[PDB]
């Protein structure tokens, strides 16, 4: 509640009623400047300030709220006067010497009272970008000195920030506004430069000076106006991927109409027989050219401008001949790495990109390419993608799109195994990003595959273990690959249940992911901080002075993702990450890779079994005020399917002891189960051991013991098969297809032979002891190496 | 089982007196137990780490 | 804070208006006739305390390095192992030390190990 004027008039006139000398009512003056202040009676707050200020002139908050109130009127050299005094009076107050300047250099740049307030607060504050601006505001009215200065101060703040953008814009105009034209194009080819490439202003102030200097050098062949113009389509490429994504649609569309003009401009200097690095570079920035005209059409559809249904096709169309330029072929040069393994970066980002857009596009429809081919990849189809991008701008002489041969068009669907490959090349280029990296896993996880996470964060994080002794420890140093896998997983999750709550109302024809840069951001701010802080920590990328912050940051969620004590996760989220590392973990035939995330699914199950029992007892979940990953009430587990999930956690807990070597305790707890999922691990473990058994020269109890475990597995198996014809909606938890079922009861009935189809001893009726004792999955504790040598490990994986 | 606080003491005490400099033995000794008090300690227990500094 | 206090028992206004920084208390712990106090604002541990009270880093880095400059065979092994452990302390803090120094402390703290 805002206090009226009259309310505070009241209270002030009674607290000076009350007071029993003339100084006892100039004491309490301060208390009701404030109060004005907050009523904005700025008049009546310099007035009780002043009279308090006449009896306490010493106070240095009375001399700054005195201050505070002349600013506020405009008045910058009284205020100025009071910071002053209220700085000698208090000289610990940094940030008002800083204040003191910005108002100096505000008021009269020609002052020299400027220079002297300027210097004092950058000794206070070392390298601020605000003491920056006010240092190149003296120094810009200082005429030729002045510029020599400037660019001494350009220099000191790039070698103390080399990536920010607008010390390296000046950089630039101080050399174009003395002619130094060569200097200003140096300057934007130097390989540091790369970071800025994300900056809108950046590549658009590289495309100047580029244009400027091509323009300026007309008729004079030279080695260096290739390597500029291949940089000015690079550039040109950057300003169309980032105008896509900062701007409007008309803004992506004259960026786009520059970018075509000037692929027309080079292609007469292209002669298809020239292996040069011009032309691998216009062949790729063609790939690219097509990839962000289709990505236009899609945000076109997205403005509503334009229905999905129309634009699909020729978006679709756009993508495949993006997808189907070729990769430059490297010849590795010794010598020199940093420029041609860049060009292949980005072919490999175009790839991954633009193949599984059209597997999106195709809605997986198996005739969709040859019907677009059919239809768009002639000149009355060029004619019209002309006229969807650019209406009546450009005219099929004048475009690049409209010279271009589209004609010889491949009927080549996208395959997974390439697409995998293809993504492993695009990580290098977004370094990490986790925009990046959650795209990625939404297209693997439209397709029902899970995505290659492991082979991902191996390459980002080539020096973090796959896994950690200590789950309980919240150490920022204790985090290791399945700690980003889990991350990675949950994230991908949410956003692929947040687009699904979003787009119940969508267009069929709406594409269920849209291209990176027209795509909303698939994660929460929080998701960002963390990744952001464990990225900068360990690839030691973190801001000087930073990283005790970033610690905290890490520390707080982590034991989120450990499912610490009171970790606020829904359930839905652990069973996600238990089966998706169990699936991950089954795949690998490394003992130890199986053996760590086994652990670790174990350990999430272990976490999930006492919310499903409150679950059972039909008690709500503790959700926290601010989550790192969102709560969905549309996966919330209901009572039926309590179950089911407690039989996978026996599973995943009995699949743990086999990976361990405990043969005979997983044989028991797979038992127990009585599932198919069960019956098939128990077969695979019985022919095992069968396998292990034939050897060619077998005693008569090793021919009985091969036998029984034959007679298991036959058992077993057809278990399997006797469910199956009894419900056929088993297919889908069978681990495998029931025709691998089938083809191993038929090898296991050639090994038995005709001879024993006929004495079926009863298989069930004589395991009828042993009375319940908790069977404790008792994780060692670390007790000291006593080194007993005398079983070698029996397990081999062949 | 049973009481370490008053023998083992005078044995090292008279252990050290045998050392050409017992200051700089002492200061050889805390070595390993710096190291190992390092080592023990997680990163997020920075300030356990100097108390047990402190201690030896 | 209290709007009531009566002037007439006047603490000296030196002592009212004095400006206090942690960087005046050891600039007059120099400007001592006592000649006990100087010895021991010299001494390594004083001097690093001094800069732990200031939480100036970049500084105590360059007292370290003036110190191995000076002979590195002068150097007490207990102080050698402070310098590294106070180092490691806080590199697991985040703390921004001279990373020449800091390599230059462990190599001098190495090669005494070794010897």
């Amino acid at each position: 509640m805002r206090r009226s004027k009259a309310e505070i008039q009241r209270y002030v006139e009674n607290a000076q009623n009350s007071a029993s000398s003339p100084r006892e009512k100039s004491m309490k003056g301060f208390l009701f400047a404030r109060l004005y202040y907050e009523a904005k009676e700025y008049e009546l707050a310099k007035r009780s300030v002043s009279s308090y200020i006449s009896v306490q002139e010493r106070d240095p908050k009375a001399h700054r709220f005195l201050g505070q109130l002349f600013e506020i009127e405009g008045n910058v050299e009284k205020a100025v006067g009071c910071y002053k005094r209220s700085l000698e009076l208090n000289p610990t107050q940094k940030d008002l010497t800083l204040r003191i300047a910005e108002l100096i250099c505000t008021l009269n740049i020609k002052d020299g009272r400027a220079e002297y307030w300027v210097e004092r607060a950058s000794k206070l504050f070392p390298g601020s970008p605000e003491i920056y601006r006010l240092k190149e505001q003296l120094l810009s009215s200082q005429g030729e000195a002045g510029w020599n200065q400037l660019f001494d101060l350009i220099q000191a703040e790039l070698f103390a920030r080399p990536n920010d953008v607008y010390v390296n814009l000046k950089l630039v105009d101080l050399f174009l506004s003395n002619q130094r034209l060569e200097e200003a194009v140096l300057h934007c080819l130097k390989p540091e430069r790369r970071a800025l490439r994300t900056d809108i202003e950046w590549c658009s102030c590289v495309v100047r000076v580029f244009k400027e200097y091509l323009a300026s050098k007309q008729g004079q062949k030279n080695t260096n106006m290739r390597m500029i113009t291949k940089e000015l389509l690079l550039a040109q490429c950057d300003v169309v991927f980032l105008t896509l994504s900062k701007k409007d649609v008309q803004k992506s569309k004259e960026a786009l109409e520059r970018f075509d003009q000037a692929l027309l401009s080079v292609k007469q200097s292209v002669s298809g027989t020239d292996a040069s690095d011009l032309s691998v570079t216009f062949y790729e920035m063609r790939g690219h050219y097509y990839m962000h005209a289709g990505t236009l059409l899609l945000k076109m559809a997205q403005s509503c401008e334009v229905q999905w249904k129309a634009l699909i096709e020729p978006a679709a169309l756009c993508y495949l001949l993006a997808y189907q330029v070729p990769k430059p072929k490297s010849k590795p040069v010794k010598g020199d790495d940093n420029g041609q393994g860049f060009l292949e970066e980005l072919a490999f980002d175009r790839q991954s990109k633009s193949g599984h857009l059209l597997l999106t596009l195709s809605h997986g429809k198996q005739n969709f390419i040859s019907e677009i081919i059919e239809t768009f990849a002639n000149q009355c189809g060029q004619s019209i993608l002309l006229k969807f991008l650019f209406e009546d701008n450009l005219s099929m002489q004048d475009s690049f799109m409209g010279s271009d041969d589209i004609s010889y068009v491949e009927n080549r669907v996208p395959d997974l195994s390439e697409l995998s490959q293809h993504d492993n090349g695009s990580l290098r280029i977004h370094n990490g990003d986790l925009q990046h990296l959650t795209w990625l896993g939404l297209q693997w996880h439209f397709l029902s595959t899970l995505p290659p996470l492991r082979k991902w964060l191996k390459q980002i994080f080539p020096r973090v273990p796959q896994e950690t002794s200590r789950l309980e420890s919240n150490i920022p140093e204790s985090i290791c690959l399945l700690d980003l896998e889990v991350f990675l997983l949950a994230v991908v999750q949410t956003s692929y249940l947040q687009l699904q709550d979003n787009n119940t109302t969508a267009d069929p024809n709406r594409p269920r992911c849209l291209p990176l840069p027209i795509c909303k951001q698939l994660f929460t701010d929080r998701q960002r901080s963390w990744w952001d802080a464990v990225y900068s920590l360990i690839t030691k990328k973190a801001l000087p002075g930073t990283s005790a912050k970033l610690r905290s940051v890490i520390q707080h969620d982590l034991t989120t993702l450990r499912a610490q004590e009171k970790h606020g996760l829904q359930p839905a989220v652990l069973v996600n990450w238990a089966r998706g590392l169990h699936k991950t973990g089954y795949s690998l035939n490394s003992f130890y890779d199986q053996k760590e995330y086994m652990g670790r699914c174990v350990h999430y199950w272990k976490k999930l079994l006492p919310l499903l029992d409150l679950v059972k007892q039909k008690k709500s979940i503790p959700e926290p005020v601010d989550p790192l990953f969102k709560h969905f009430h549309n996966k919330d587990i209901k009572v039926s399917e309590v179950k089911d999930l407690e039989d996978e956690a026996c599973i995943a807990f009995a699949t743990l002891d086999l990976v361990d070597g405990k043969t005979e305790d997983a044989i028991i707890a797979f038992e127990s189960v009585k599932n198919v999922v069960a019956y098939w691990n128990l077969a695979l473990i019985y022919q095992r051991k069968a396998e292990e058994i034939e050897n060619d020269c077998l005693p008569a109890e090793e021919q009985e013991e091969f036998q029984e475990c034959l007679l298991k597995c036959k058992g077993f198996l057809k278990m399997i098969c006797d469910e199956y014809s009894a419900y056929p909606s088993i297919a889908t938890s069978l681990p495998v297809p029931v025709e691998t079922v089938f083809e191993m009861l038929d090898s296991v009935k050639q090994s038995l032979g005709e001879a024993m189809d006929d004495h079926s001893p009863a298989f069930m009726e004589n395991h009828s002891v042993l009375t319940t004792s908790a069977i404790k999955h008792s994780t060692p504790s670390p007790t000291k190496l006593t080194i007993s040598p005398s079983k070698s490990a029996r397990f081999s994986p062949k | 089982l049973d009481s370490p606080s008053f023998t083992e003491d005078i044995t090292l005490s008279a252990v050290m007196l045998q050392e050409e400099d017992p200051g700089e033995a002492a200061t050889m000794s805390m070595y390993p137990d710096f190291l190992k008090s390092f080592l023990e300690h997680p990163s997020s227990a920075v300030f356990e780490l100097i108390e047990q500094y402190e201690a030896t | 804070s209290i709007i009531s206090f009566n002037e007439a028992n006047e603490l000296p206004r030196e002592y009212l208006e004095a400006n206090w920084t942690l960087d005046s208390v050891f600039e007059e712990l120099q400007a001592t006739d006592k000649k006990r106090v100087l010895e021991e604002n010299r001494e390594h541990y004083h001097i690093i305390q001094k800069f732990v009270i200031l939480a100036d880093v970049d500084g105590l880095m360059d007292e370290f390095s003036e110190w191995l400059s000076n002979g590195k065979n002068l150097l007490l092994g207990h102080l050698l192992r402070f310098m590294t452990h106070l180092l490691l302390f806080f590199r697991t803090l985040g703390l921004q030390a001279k990373e020449e120094v800091s390599v230059e402390v462990l190599k001098t703290y190495i090669q005494r190990l070794i010897n």
